């Protein structure tokens, strides 16, 4: 399940907000189920 | 707290790899405590029993028996 995920995005809610935008910090929460196919580089042309 | 009845035994089918770990897990845990984590996982049983059979039987009672447990007197 996407627990730790739902819960690593919280932490960018609530603390992150400026600092991401300010550090031009890009970022990117997959979980193994969910976001199965961007996690193996599996894209369709 | 996530685990899910029959989780990862999709993978487990179409992953070679992902296949064999499960295999040596599962060849272990029969083989000495007598039951299959696989089995648990896919069909989510609400009981399950181990048997103490013949040659192979009695060694995994061994194990059950050498389950050792730390709890000290409140004189020490």
């Amino acid at each position: 399940s996407d627990t730790l995920g739902g819960m690593a995005r919280r932490t960018l809610q609530s603390k992150y907000e400026a600092y991401d935008a300010a550090t031009s910090v890009q970022r990117q929460i997959l979980c193994y189920c969910k976001d199965a196919k961007e996690i193996y580089y599996d894209v369709e042309p | 707290g996530s685990q899910e009845q029959g989780m990862g035994m999709d993978l487990y089918a179409t992953s070679p790899v992902a296949k064999e770990v499960w295999d040596r897990a599962d060849k272990h845990f029969r083989e000495n405590y007598g039951f299959s984590i696989i089995d648990i996982v896919k069909n989510n049983p609400k009981e399950l029993t181990v048997h103490f059979g013949g040659p192979r039987g009695k060694i995994i009672r061994q194990n059950y028996m050498s389950m050792t447990f730390e709890t000290v007197n409140a004189d020490g």
